[PDB]
Formats: structure tokens, sequence, C-alpha cells
């Protein structure tokens, strides 16, 4: 689908993303990638965003509470 | 390898000087060489080290022999 996710990124902590496409060939393969696209998730831009459902201890990481 | 003769006869000489062939003209000797029959030496089969998908198998028959069809 050219497209794989991380379901647990590190928070602000930047990171260094590159995608390969590995080849198949009838004795062995190659593998040409692409260029380094360095990337992080901040506070910025997010979407499909619907996974805010109250539970009563709402730990998060700009605060950690309980409420009823 | 036969050795082969030629001959020709009339009626002058019979069949018993025919066997004898005495007086009767004989060709020089030639031999001939009778071609063998189609022998099979060799019979497998073999390709490339399959990795993936369909490959062709070929078969490998190896025959020794002398013919035209």
């Amino acid at each position: 689908a050219q497209s794989a996710t991380i379901i647990s990124f590190p928070w602000k902590v930047e990171h260094k993303f590159k995608v390969s496409s590995i080849a198949w060939g009838p004795d062995a393969q190659d593998v040409t990638d692409s260029a380094v696209q360095t990337f992080i998730l901040n506070e910025s831009t997010p979407l499909d965003n619907s996974f805010v459902n109250e539970t009563g201890i709402e730990v998060n990481y700009a605060y950690i509470k309980g409420k009823i | 390898t036969y050795e082969v003769q030629g001959a020709f006869y009339d009626s002058i000489i019979d069949s018993e000087l025919l066997n004898a062939q005495i007086g009767i003209n004989l060709s020089d000797k030639q031999t001939f060489k009778m071609k063998s029959a189609p022998r099979i030496t060799g019979a497998r089969c073999e390709s490339e080290p399959v990795d993936v998908g369909v490959g062709a198998p070929i078969v490998y028959i190896d025959t020794t022999g002398e013919a035209d069809y």
C-alpha cells in the first residue's frame, strides 16, 4: 500500500525517516532508497484525532489528571 | 561392416558355376558400414534453482546414434 504506520511515536523527539524500495531478482535483489526526510509531530497539524474518549483518569503529556 | 561383391551373369554360366564363381566376372572389394540404431545415453531433468514463481523445467535427454528422422 506504500504506507506503514507507527502506533506509538515518541513525542517532541525528532526522527530521521527513510523508505526503501527493495526489489527482487531471479538470483538476488537490490534496493534503491529515497532521500532522508526528518519530521516530528507537535501541536501543529494532526488529523483523524477522534480518540478523545474520557475515562476518568486522563493521562496526558501536558497533564495527568483524574476527573468524574 | 559388410564387404559386398558385385557381379553379372549370363545363361552361358549356370547356377552351379555361379555358386563356384569361376568365369563370372566379379567386382573389386568394397566394405560398407551400417549406421547404428538411435541409442540413448543420458536422461535428466534440470533447471535453475527456483527462487519464486513458475519456472520452466527443462528435459535433458542424450542420444548417441545416427538417423535423419
